[PDB]
């Protein structure tokens, strides 16, 4: 059964060699992963590659009212 | 008796209103006595409410 083992070994390194991919994909698989995860990255988030986020906020008003005392 | 005449008592009465005027106008009430101790608790009161108008 070595002998059927090494003729596995053959053929993956025939899908080794590739030069444009996906041969037997075609378009379906194309189609669908770039839709997979663009209706998971509309459920994930808009973030960008490269832009680092940076913000501030702003804290209450400490106000101050009045009493007549003494 | 029957007297006569009047020339008497009657100039030697109004000299006693002159005198019953002034022994019975020294006399003293014992009712004013009950009203000098309203006035005393209410002002000290009005006191108390002008320390606590001190404190409010």
């Amino acid at each position: 059964v070595q002998k059927l083992f090494v003729d596995k070994i053959r053929e993956y390194r025939t899908k080794r060699q590739t030069s444009g991919g996906p041969v037997d994909a075609g378009p379906e698989y194309q189609q669908d992963l770039d839709r997979e995860l663009f209706k998971l990255k509309q459920m994930y988030g808009k973030a960008d590659m490269n832009t680092f986020p940076n913000f501030t906020f702003e804290d209450p008003k400490f106000e101050a009212v009045e009493k007549p005392q003494s | 008796d029957t007297s006569t005449w009047f020339i008497t008592i009657t100039s030697m009465i109004m000299t006693l209103f002159i005198l019953f005027q002034l022994k019975i106008s020294n006399y003293s009430y014992p009712a004013s006595p009950e009203s000098i101790e309203l006035k005393t608790q209410k002002h000290s009161t009005p006191w108390e409410m002008k320390w606590t108008k001190i404190y409010l």
